[PDB]
């Protein structure tokens, strides 16, 4: 009567029920007319007696655990307007008498367990005007042809299933349709033409599919058309210059597609877009200045691709632009300056490009930017002290170009800095103690430059997790407050001068997976505390030194050690106390002193004789 | 449940 979810005709019959989130279990009056039982965590299948209430209009079995078919006698309820299946475990087909169903308006059929094909049957129903069934991976077979005579249809959505071949021709005769969502499928061959005749459509997505062919060119007929989105297919051809007359899109992703020829002038006239993703291409020419008229424009990626000449200087007229990403083109000329004036920038990705001149220094004005990644260019010049105006920088990578000078101290006033890799440039001079002012530094690497002078434990951030300082001048001895660097977990000092000791405080060192001193000046007698370092996993490279002495007996408990390399130095007596680690897989002991038999054991006996034949003594007993 | 509508993701080095 009156109790709460339910609800009455005036004539005092019970015309509704409605029952939404009451945690529940288990299976489930003839003037029935609207039912939602939703969100109750229901099991077993849909009786099939739901067919015998004749003036239902809406059943809502959303969001529930439903299990079975869709009974075929569903669809004799004539007046049904709504039909709410969607989130549950139904499986088997989609029956063709759904056609009869002469009044569905809303049809939602995701997230289900559904197969088979979509019947011919859709064509008949002329009011429908959504159809989702999108989530069902087993829904397979072509969109029907038919679906073209259901013309109040203002959204489809086929996503996430294994929807097949190509879209038909029919697709053009829904005027009225609006989001068209049809993404992670199996669709393959060209999107037809005939969508060009969809003259109400604004969201296309028909990306991770096998789409072959061309972007029609029709598509630029489309006015009301805002996001597009085709990304991962097969696509070929050119983008179509007809794009640049959709005057409200703001979203267009074509990116890991085949696209040749060049980004289209026309794209000037796109007041609204706001994000343009190309890459993963094979587009050619240049960046066209007419692009620097979307004023809108927050993210750029064209990474990927085959671009080429100067990244134009009116790139500054973007004032939104929050995102620009060049990387791996054919780009030259300098970076330019007026880059700058786009204040909202958070991201620069220029790498793999043929850039060369000075980073200017205006870049660094920038309070915002939290990577800037410039690597391998042909870049030169100094870095400039005005890096330490980028307050908010937080991974910088410079490496793989020219650059010359020494490292500002500058660096030292940015306390975001997590990673920096200026690694494989002409960089000179001492690293700079200031560098101990960045206290979020985790990733160091200056390898491969000219980087020389000595090397103190308070010059560097105790935070730091990886340094290289490989390939460089540095010089005098390894410091002892390298022992302050508790977190340090690869460490690679190799191809320098250093001399001196191993300082015992290297002990301290407890996160230690990695040691390359090697090609160095290293002298005296490795020491016992570097046995001490249980984490040495990775590897531990002392070669080409002039150690001398045994191999201290702690080296016995190193018991996660997979690589060992002491080659090229001056060590003596026999490798005992190595006989007792199952871990250790690659062993370098020649161009040693080394004498006295190994053991016939497997691993001793994969030793190569002519690392036994560098050395004083070695030799292999049989036992 | 599907997914909802995305672009392409971006990759920096
Ligand atoms: C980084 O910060 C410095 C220091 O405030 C800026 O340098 C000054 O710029 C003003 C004019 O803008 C001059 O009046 C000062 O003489 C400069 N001071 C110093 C100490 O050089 C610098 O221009 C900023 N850099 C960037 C790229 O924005
Ligand atoms: C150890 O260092 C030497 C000298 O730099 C190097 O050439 C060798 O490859 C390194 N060993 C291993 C296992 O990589
Ligand atoms: C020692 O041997 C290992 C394993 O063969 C090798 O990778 C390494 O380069 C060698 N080291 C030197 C100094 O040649």
């Amino acid at each position: 009567c009156n109790w709460t979810g339910v609800k009455c005709n005036r004539r005092g019959e019970v015309s509704e029920i409605q029952l939404k989130e009451k945690q529940l279990q288990g299976s489930l009056l003839k003037s029935l007319t609207s039912l939602t039982l939703s969100s109750l965590q229901l099991t077993g299948v849909i009786p099939k007696e739901i067919g015998d209430f004749t003036e239902l209009e809406l059943l809502d079995l959303s969001d529930n655990s439903l299990s079975g078919d869709i009974p075929v006698e569903i669809f004799r309820l004539k007046k049904l307007k709504t039909l709410s299946l969607n989130t549950n475990n139904l499986e088997g087909h989609i029956p063709m008498e759904i056609g009869n169903l002469s009044g569905l308006v809303e049809l939602m059929l995701f997230d289900n367990k559904l197969s088979g094909e979509i019947p011919r049957s859709i064509g008949e129903l002329k009011n429908l005007q959504v159809l989702r069934a999108g989530g069902n991976k087993n829904l397979r077979g072509e969109l029907p042809w038919e679906i073209g005579n259901c013309e109040n249809l203002v959204m489809l959505g086929l996503a996430e299933t294994s929807l097949s071949g190509k879209l038909p021709a029919s697709i053009g005769n829904l005027k009225r349709v609006q989001t068209i969502a049809i993404y992670t499928s199996l669709l393959s061959g060209p999107i037809p033409d005939e969508i060009g005749y969809c003259t109400e459509l604004q969201n296309l997505y028909l990306y991770q599919n096998s789409i072959s062919g061309s972007i029609p060119t029709t598509i630029g007929g489309l006015k009301k058309l805002q996001s597009l989105l085709l990304w991962q297919n097969n696509l070929v051809g050119k983008i179509p210059t007809e794009l640049g007359n959709c005057p409200e899109l703001w979203l267009i992703d074509f990116s890991e597609n085949l696209l040749t020829g060049t980004i289209p002038r026309s794209f000037g006239k796109l007041e609204n877009l706001q994000e343009l993703q190309l890459s993963v291409n094979q587009i050619s020419g240049t960046i066209p200045e007419e692009l620097t008229n979307c004023t809108k424009l927050t993210h750029l990626e064209i990474d990927n691709n085959l671009i080429t000449g100067e990244i134009p200087s009116l790139m500054s007229n973007l004032r939104s632009l929050t995102m620009f990403f060049a990387w791996q083109n054919k780009l030259t000329g300098n970076i330019p300056q007026s880059l700058s004036q786009c204040r909202e920038l958070q991201a620069i990705d220029l790498s793999y490009n043929s850039l060369s001149g000075s980073i200017p220094k205006e870049i660094f004005g920038l309070r915002n930017l939290t990577k800037l990644l410039l690597l391998s260019n042909d870049l030169s010049g100094f870095i400039p002290p005005d890096i330490g105006n980028c307050t908010n920088l937080y991974r910088l990578r410079l490496n793989g170009n020219r650059l010359a000078g020494s490292i500002p101290s500058e660096i030292g006033n940015l306390k975001n800095l997590n990673f920096v890799d200026i690694s494989e440039n002409r960089l000179v001079g001492s690293i700079p103690p200031a560098i101990s002012g960045c206290e979020s530094l985790e990733f160091l690497d200056l390898h491969t430059n000219s980087l020389s002078g000595s090397l103190l434990g308070t010059t560097l951030p105790k935070s730091l997790k990886f340094i290289d300082f490989s390939d460089n001048a540095l010089s005098s001895t390894l410091p002892p407050g390298i022992g302050l660097l508790t977190e340090l977990t690869k460490l690679n000092l190799a191809k320098n001068r250093l001399s001196g000791e191993i300082p015992r405080e290297i002990s301290t060192c407890r996160s230690l997976q990695l040691l390359n001193l090697g090609e160095n000046d290293f002298s005296g007698e490795i020491p016992d505390e570097l046995g001490q370092i249980p984490s040495l996993a990775i590897s531990l490279n002392l070669s080409c030194n002039r150690f001398v002495g045994e191999i201290p007996s702690r080296f016995s408990d190193l018991k996660n050690l997979g690589v060992l390399d002491v080659s090229h130095n001056q060590l003596t007596g026999n490798l005992n106390v190595l006989t007792d680690l199952q871990n250790l897989v690659s062993l370098n002991i020649s161009y040693n002193d080394f004498s006295g038999d190994l053991p016939n054991t497997p691993f001793f006996r994969r030793l190569p004789l002519s690392d036994l034949a560098s050395n004083r003594g070695l030799y292999i007993s049989n036992a | 449940d599907y997914w909802r509508a995305k672009h392409h993701p971006p990759k920096n080095n």
